């Protein structure tokens, strides 16, 4: 029932030193391996390396000279450092644990939430939010012109779960991203409930609320 | 580096069908691999460990078998919630490596007619020197569709930004499309039309600046 | 129907340490055993590593084959890990004629005799080395081998060295 959270930067310029820190809760740290796993945006996920509680750091030989894994048991955390990040390192990074005590039981059981790390030559851009008012009724929110992709959309602080669609982002030739989130609601339930969409952009650290009404 | 080959790459079966996926390794890895399920957007979850044991809290329809250099993951009866992707990962030798992945797509949904909606640009965006309008079709199953834009009488080929989600708990798609243009060209025309062609008659919606 | 035993130990470890540290090199043995009267021999071996050999070629499939003449004729165990006989013994723990196999190894307490040429306080089960107030001279490649009833069942290499003269090791099969 342990939980893991990543706290690394979303954007890193090329030929720099990417640093991530995974913070663990629920268990303590002790008798388990702690590992990092990379996954390109479309390709299959690959293993980068793991660490025991007393040094003993196992490294993927394909990328070993560039990766270091440290432990912070005092703060119940473990950190990953990758020097000389290239264009290929843009991926989702997960921190997870490896355990199991039986002959063949060594699974990656409890995975972290994961964070997206991208390399480019810019700084940031905040999103722009626009409402979209109306068998049944439909209403939407449009996010436009924002840098790195990770962005979360909820409706009424997550109270509206069923009947919500959050489309993937598309790339606008201005070098920007665009996304839309739509909700289908009953026709008679239009004028009763107040519909607000909340957009969170972690790389720009921007949380915006937009109300939608005709 | 032990190579892990996962087959097939993409499959589509209806609801309740028995799904079988194979995993092969370059060297004998005795009962030392695990099967993981990754839903789109979410992090991969552990399904099977020790190549034959069920993780706690997993429905019994997921079964793992095999040993040595040949392993198999079986979904007994498919469900609309099992649409995720599956990976086989070895643990016998460092570096621990994963498989190529298998995309299981649900085909049990009969052809659903899309629900069409149209949204004209807001005043706030027009004040922001950009004019974007949205055409949406939601809750349709079969493959892909065709959407065209009419500048009150004529198909426009450029400016169409089309996106598609992943299969939902009802196994239906939702194509969304943006038409982007300057406010001058937005106000220069009267009736913007979005035309969708999928499984029946040709449907279309229109907007005018009221 | 069942016969024999199975061991696995993740045959790739790396450890980086500064001088004067009290780090503990601990290995996780995983096992399944039958035929309750058995003999265990957990052995720690050492080999100094030369920085002039960037690829440390460990010919791993040599320990299992007992009398390969081709193995022990590399003119010396200089920077390549040949048969375990060419390495130096560090720690030896023997569980001789152990009978109670089905459970924890704390039910078959055995002995652990270590050559005093090294320090290296030994710990539980003889599956881990505890380095105390280490000088720089102890840097090298430590290997852990497990003999079940006289045959190698699992082997896990571990590279122990400081940041300055740290060398990588590439495992190979054959030769």
């Amino acid at each position: 029932q342990v939980q893991l959270q990543e706290s690394g930067p979303g954007l890193v310029k090329p030929s720099e030193t990417l640093s991530l820190t995974c913070i663990v809760s629920g268990g303590s740290i002790s008798r388990y391996y702690w590992s990092w796993i990379r996954q390109p945006p479309g390709r299959g996920l690959e293993w980068i390396g793991n660490i025991y509680y007393t040094g003993t750091t196992n490294y993927n030989p394909s990328l070993q000279s560039r990766v270091t894994i440290s432990l912070d048991t005092s703060k119940n955390q473990f950190s990953l450092r990758l020097t000389s990040v290239t264009a290929a390192d843009t991926a989702v990074y997960y921190c997870a644990r490896i355990g199991g005590v039986s002959f063949g039981e060594r699974p990656i059981d409890y995975w972290g939430q994961g964070t997206l790390v991208t390399v480019s030559s810019a700084s940031t851009k905040g999103p722009s939010v626009f409402p979209l008012a109306p068998g049944t009724a439909a209403l939407g929110c449009l996010v436009k012109d924002y840098f790195p992709e990770p962005v979360t959309v909820s409706w009424n602080s997550g109270a509206l779960t069923s009947g919500v669609h959050t489309f993937p982002a598309v790339l606008q030739s201005s070098g920007l991203y665009s996304l839309s989130s739509v909700v289908t609601v009953p026709s008679s339930s239009l004028g009763t409930q107040t519909y607000i969409c909340n957009v969170n952009h972690k790389p720009s650290n921007t949380k915006v609320d937009k109300r939608v009404e005709p | 580096d032990i190579q892990m080959t996962q087959s097939p790459s993409s499959l589509s079966a209806s609801v309740g069908d028995r799904v079988t996926i194979t995993c092969r390794a370059s060297q004998t890895i005795s009962t030392y691999l695990n099967w993981y399920q990754q839903k789109p957007g979410k992090a991969p979850k552990l399904l099977i460990y020790a190549a034959s044991t069920l993780q706690s809290g997993v429905p019994s329809r997921f079964s793992g078998s095999g040993s040595g250099t040949d392993f198999t993951l079986t979904i007994t009866s498919l469900q609309p919630e099992d649409f995720a992707a599956y990976y086989c990962q070895q643990s016998y030798s460092i570096p621990l490596t994963f498989g190529g992945g298998t995309k299981v797509e649900i085909k049990g949904q009969p052809k659903a007619a899309p629900s069409v909606t149209l949204f004209p640009p807001s005043s706030e965006e027009l004040q922001a020197n950009k004019a974007t309008l949205v055409c949406l079709i939601s809750d349709f199953y079969p493959g892909a569709v065709t959407v065209a834009w009419k500048a009150d009488s004529s198909p426009v080929k450029a400016g169409v930004e089309t996106t598609t989600p992943s299969k939902q708990s009802n196994n239906k798609y939702a194509a969304s499309s943006y038409l982007s243009l300057t406010p001058e060209q937005w106000k220069s025309h009267r009736s913007y039309s979005c035309q969708v062609t999928h499984e029946g008659s040709t449907v279309e919606k229109t907007v005018a600046p009221t | 129907q069942p016969r024999g035993a199975e061991f696995h130990m993740w045959n790739y470890h790396s450890h980086v340490f500064s001088v004067g540290d009290t780090f503990s090199l601990a290995m996780h043995l995983q096992y399944k055993i039958h035929e309750a009267p058995f003999d265990l021999l957990l052995e720690w071996l050492y080999v100094p590593i030369d920085p002039t050999c960037q690829p440390m070629r460990l010919y791993s499939t040599c320990l299992y084959h007992p009398n390969a003449p081709q193995c022990l004729s590399h003119m010396n165990s200089g920077c390549t890990f040949t048969s375990p006989h060419l390495a130096q013994r560090v720690a030896s723990t023997v569980y001789q004629n152990c009978e109670h196999a089905d459970n924890y190894t704390a039910y078959c307490l055995g002995i652990s005799h270590m050559e005093p040429s090294f320090g290296l306080i030994l710990h539980d089960g003889g599956t881990t080395l505890k380095f105390v107030d280490t000088p720089e001279s102890l840097s090298g490649l430590y290997v852990f081998v497990v003999y079940f009833n006289g045959h190698v069942e699992a082997v896990a290499y571990t590279v122990v060295s400081t940041v300055d003269h740290f060398v990588n090791a590439i495992e190979e099969r054959g030769f």
